[PDB]
RNA sequence: UUGAGUGCAGAAGAGGAGAGUGGAAUUCCAUGUGUAGCGGUGAAAUGCGUAGAUAUAUGGAGGAACACCAGUGGCGAAGGCGGCUCUCUGGUCUGUAACUGACGCUGAGGCUCGAAAGCGUGGGGAGCAAACAGGAUUAGAUACCCUGGUAGUCCACGCCGUAAACGAUGAGUGCUAAGUGUUGGAGGGUUUCCGCCCUUCAGUGCUGCAGCAAACGCAUUAAGCACUCCGCCUGGGGAGU
């Protein structure tokens, strides 16, 4: 419990789901939410609609420890980043630090193959 | 004609004061004892580093100034006896125009 | 290659009388030097393909000059031969 | 009508002249292109060897985005 | 001495080989935090997860490739060459003229170089992925789709010598309106020239007279006017057998 009350959230984003969770400034974990834990199937979690409930699920059982501050993080970029903040300012939180940390290479290995569809 | 060989290697911040009067010297010695001729090696500035090498993101950087051949072998052998040791981080060797 | 100090000894000690920088006589000194350094470093360097296109350019026109000068007089060129250590 | 360093005549880039060296470069840590600075031909490959050897010894990051 | 070469003075440049080095990113391993899913599709499924996954911070291992600079930019005879530092070394351009004095060009036979894939011997595997396994689609799918996965891709030393190896335009030289960018120079007017303006050399694009062409088009980087030398063609298949 403990009531740290200062953390920093983080969403991660597929194509095809995303997760988000709330960690502590280390950040050690407190509490993650999945678009197919919340009762979804198949494409829908792509849609912005799974990730304010996602949020809002992770930000229940995060300040129930105890939580005022949350910084931003942003990782895979499509559908799910542009609305989960906005939808985490919602349930009272404090967001004062919004970053998009990409893992980026510099030619490194190789992609696969394209797909012939 | 010869060449102009700057060194400006990375030395520790927490060393000690004979440490690096010692250090600076004996460099000195190896660039001497086989025919290089150094002219003007001073120290150069305390910085603070743009990001680590091993927990180091403060240092002194130094500089020096060597004329000699490219025929003579103390410049390789500065090189490995560079790499071998520890409170040398990085040095770089470009010549001067 | 050679450095000038090398290059304006054999340029001198090898002309023929005053302000001979061309005259064929030099110039086959001057490549035969200059060969027998990158023979040296194709022995070295084995796979430097890009300067050995260039010796063969070098020997060619070498031989070139040589050919020239023994259509004008066989006295001197038998001279060089016997001189600079070469046509076997 | 666009921006050079050939007015103040630093002949040679000194390899450690980092301050003067901030204008070519960004936050995120990355190079204007020429089409920005408008500077010269040879003076850009000679400010990008430059600034090349400068982010090898700590005075310049390669990732600046913290 | 006008062609053709060495002077001396410079200049540019991912030209080549050899030796070291830098950070990011992926994968694996260790540690802490943290629970019911993760992953994938048009839709699903195979698959991995309570033997604690995915995710998030800390380190540790190893291989491969070099983010912006990057431009119809550069280099080389072509194939090709982009992180950084050093040793050997090839080639091109600009000035100038004391010096050699026609020494040139092309070049059947011969030799050398020559992308990927492939073969032999010895190393290493981070990804990626022929052959192959499984799931899915379909009337059927020995394919496209998804999950895995060896040889290979890398290095050293030998071999083979092919491509849509293309500008599908052989090489050397001379001559024949302009306009416009740009890479590297030299000269002059002017000048904190670093800009600008005029003159001129080598590349490198774009548009367009005459001229050529069956047309498309080309056009001082000719597919125009010509000379020198080499290679090749003579209906489609049969067959580069």
């Amino acid at each position: 419990k403990k009531n740290i009350e200062s953390g920093v959230a983080h969403i991660h984003s597929t194509f095809n789901n995303t997760i988000v969770m709330i960690t502590d400034t280390h950040g050690n974990a407190l509490a993650w939410s999945s678009a197919g834990s919340l009762g979804f199937k198949g494409s829908k979690k792509s849609t912005p609609f799974a990730a304010q409930m996602a949020a809002e699920a992770a930000t229940k059982v995060a300040m129930e420890h105890g939580l005022k501050t949350v910084d931003v993080t942003v990782k895979g970029p499509g559908s799910g980043r542009e609305a989960a903040i906005r939808s985490l300012q919602a349930t009272g939180l404090e967001v004062t630090a919004i970053r998009d940390v990409t893992p980026v290479p510099h030619n490194g290995c190789r992609p696969p193959k394209r797909r012939r569809v | 004609q010869d060449t102009k060989y700057e060194i400006m290697y990375i030395i520790r911040p927490n060393i000690d004061e004979e440490a690096k009067t010692a250090l600076v010297e004996r460099f000195d010695t190896i660039l001497k004892d086989n025919g290089a001729e150094v002219i003007e090696s001073k120290d150069w500035e305390k910085r603070r580093l743009a990001y680590e090498m091993n927990g180091f993101r403060e240092g002194i950087y130094h500089i020096v100034n060597v004329t000699s051949p490219s025929t003579a072998g103390a410049i390789n052998e500065f090189d490995r006896l560079a790499k071998i040791n520890d409170d040398i981080i990085r040095h770089m060797i470009v010549k001067v125009e | 290659a050679i450095s000038q100090e090398r290059k304006n000894e054999i340029i001198k000690e090898y002309a023929r009388h005053e302000g001979d920088t061309g005259s064929p006589e030099v110039q086959i000194a001057v490549l035969t030097e200059d060969i027998n350094q990158l023979n040296e470093h194709a022995r070295t360097h084995k796979k430097d393909h890009h300067s050995y296109r260039g010796l063969m350019k070098k020997i060619g026109h070498r031989r070139n000059l040589l050919a020239y000068l023994r259509k004008t007089d066989i006295q001197r060129y038998r001279e060089l031969i016997q001189r600079l250590g070469l046509r076997r | 009508k666009v921006d050079y360093i050939a007015a103040n005549h630093i002949e040679y880039i000194d390899y450690k002249d980092t301050e003067l060296l901030k204008r070519f470069i960004s936050e995120r840590g990355k190079i204007l292109p020429r089409r920005v600075t408008g500077t010269g031909a040879k003076n850009q490959r000679k400010l990008t060897i430059a600034i090349k050897r400068a982010r090898i010894m700590g005075l310049l990051p390669f990732v600046s985005d913290e």
